[PDB]
């Protein structure tokens, strides 16, 4: 029906610049105002900026005035947000929202494009074993970016394996843990191993978890 | 210069009715009749459910109704259904500050009994400490509903330095899990008698300790 | 101008004392009548002219909604504040009334016979409106 296709999202360093585009289709784009609404991961919605429909009037929030620029071109049915002087606080999924008219009431939304503002470079994880019905696991510490794969004993052991989501620490690197709870008699018999995989850094490690 | 105030969490069982409040000021909710409500399911775009305080766009179920009193707007969902579980954001027009949002309300449709969390705390590895690093790994699993608070204390003394905790996330069995990491220097791990990780879930606190051994 | 919102709505009334459901339609010839459904000429543009005062213009007829003597509704291409500006008052039950201060009458889709039958009742039929969004 009506479609809004946002493009241009990705990783940029603090101070950098990036321009987002929204492909509008299915309505008379020139007749309606538009807006950008952003959402930091796991946080709330924040309206960023608004455009008049013809281009004559623009509206900005306090957190982006002077750094972001809303613009349109009605020939090609495309909305722009030029983000300059990017900070870490601008890390968010950026939604393209169509105004019902010029009332900041949003008829339709795009699926959003994610903008990550981080200074962390690609780094492989340091994998440490977690020593101990008993629980032992593997710590997958300080890697970037996501994701990492974890399998125990070449995937032969699936019983009671929980690989938790990754925590993003203040350093900008991810950490992760994966645990297997095992019978408290098989601690002196059989090896329990994790295999961590981080393709962005081309890393494949084995580590042995024992008392 | 502030956003609207919504309760962080609202929950009811199927068939029950709930209300989500949205407190503003005389310049927004109490100054105009342009309060909107949006529903956002995980990983999807917001959906307009209520506009102009009390009006519903076509297709929105009549179990959703909006109203306003003074500076407080309210969204009411009667006959809670499972799919109503989502985030709900109120929004208001302002004269000079654009569209201001509320902080959002997580609506839980209770389809599970209250489950206390299982907690396993791990001490720093031998390999990591030989690498001049120390990390305590507190992992919380199998709790319902999905909200916890973690407090790290060293021998009773509260510590917030070098603490990072993940937001609770649903496992495969609909229960939720979370993780807690305490990054310390080697010698401050070896300087205290014990380190302990406390997690409070629905007023009940679960605790686990470890020792340098 | 972002000082006040520009609303795009269909206005819909079923009462009070109403027979059918009506969408306020402004035809190109200026006549304001009942539409049984949402149409191009029932699509209205609503902007503020004072704090609580409103001007209503059909987008496809580009005629403003103006009130005449005894409360007759007509569409005029030239706006006049005393005839085409109305105080928008939202009732506790959720319906919107648009009072004219000059004519001391609400906007309604009542006939001329209904407007005379009710001229001393304190209310006109088909004057309680629900603002509906347009379906693209």
């Amino acid at each position: 029906e009506v479609q809004l296709l946002e493009t241009g999202g990705g990783l940029v360093q603090p101070g950098g610049s990036l321009r987002l585009s929204c492909a509008a289709s299915g309505f008379t784009f020139s007749s309606y105002a538009m807006s950008w609404v952003r959402q930091a991961p796991g946080k709330g919605l924040e309206w960023v900026s608004a455009i008049s429909g013809s281009g004559g009037s623009t509206y900005y929030a306090d957190s982006v005035k002077g750094r972001f620029t809303i613009s349109r071109d009605n020939s090609k049915n495309t909305l722009y947000l030029q983000m300059n002087s990017l900070r870490a606080e601008d890390t968010a999924v950026y939604y393209c929202a169509k105004d019902n008219w010029q009332e900041l009431l949003f008829d339709y939304w795009g699926q959003g494009t994610l903008v990550t503002v981080s200074s962390a470079s690609t780094k492989g994880p340091s994998v440490f074993p977690l020593a101990p019905t008993a629980a032992l696991g593997c710590l997958v510490k300080d890697y970037f970016p996501e994701p990492v794969t974890v399998s125990w004993n070449s995937g032969a052991l699936t019983s009671g394996v929980h690989t938790f989501p990754a925590v993003l620490q203040s350093s900008g690197l991810y950490s992760l843990s994966s645990v297997v709870t095992v019978p408290s008699s098989s601690l002196g018999t059989q090896t329990y191993i994790c295999n961590v995989n981080h393709k962005p850094s081309n890393t494949k490690v084995d580590k042995k978890a024992e008392p | 210069q502030a956003g609207l105030t919504q309760p962080a969490s609202v929950s009811g069982s199927p068939g029950q009715s709930i209300t989500i409040s949205c407190t503003g000021t005389s310049s927004d909710v109490g100054g105009y009749n342009y309060v909107s409500w949006y529903q956002q399911h995980p990983g999807k775009a917001p959906k307009l459910m209520i506009y102009d305080v009390s009006n519903r766009p076509s297709g929105v179920s009549d179990r959703f109704s909006g109203s306003k009193s003074g500076n407080t707007a309210s969204l009411t969902i009667s006959g809670l259904q499972t799919e109503d579980e989502a985030d709900y954001y109120c929004s208001s027009w302002t004269r000079s500050s654009g569209l201001v949002f509320g902080g959002g309300t997580q609506l839980t449709v209770l389809g599970q009994p209250k489950a206390a969390p299982s907690v396993t705390l791990f001490p720093p590895s031998s390999e990591e400490l030989q690498a001049n690093k120390a990390t305590l790994v507190c992992l919380i699993s199998d709790f319902y509903p999905g909200a916890v608070t973690v407090a790290w204390k060293a021998d009773g003394s509260p510590v917030k330095a070098g603490v990072e905790t993940t937001t609770p996330s649903k496992q495969s069995n609909n229960k939720y899990a979370a993780s807690s990491y305490l990054s310390l220097t080697p010698e401050q791990w070896k300087s205290h008698r014990s380190y302990s990780c406390q997690v409070t879930h629905e007023g009940s606190t679960v605790e686990k300790t470890v020792a340098p051994t | 101008g972002w000082g006040d919102p520009i609303r795009l709505r269909h206005l819909y009334t079923s009462g009070p004392h109403g027979l059918s459901s009506c969408f306020l339609r402004i035809r190109a010839d200026g006549v304001v009548d009942c539409a049984r459904g949402q149409s191009a000429h029932s699509l209205l543009e609503i902007k503020a002219v004072a704090l609580r005062t409103v001007a209503i213009k059909g987008v496809h007829s580009v005629r403003y909604l103006c009130m005449g003597a005894d409360g007759k509704m007509q569409g005029l291409l030239q706006y006049s504040e005393e005839d085409c500006a109305f105080e928008e008052e939202i009732r506790p039950d959720g319906y919107n009334v648009y009072r004219s201060e000059k004519h001391r009458l609400p906007v309604s889709l009542s006939s001329a016979k209904q407007r005379q039958l009710y001229k001393n009742r304190g209310f006109l039929p088909l004057s309680h409106f629900l603002p509906m969004l347009p379906m693209v």
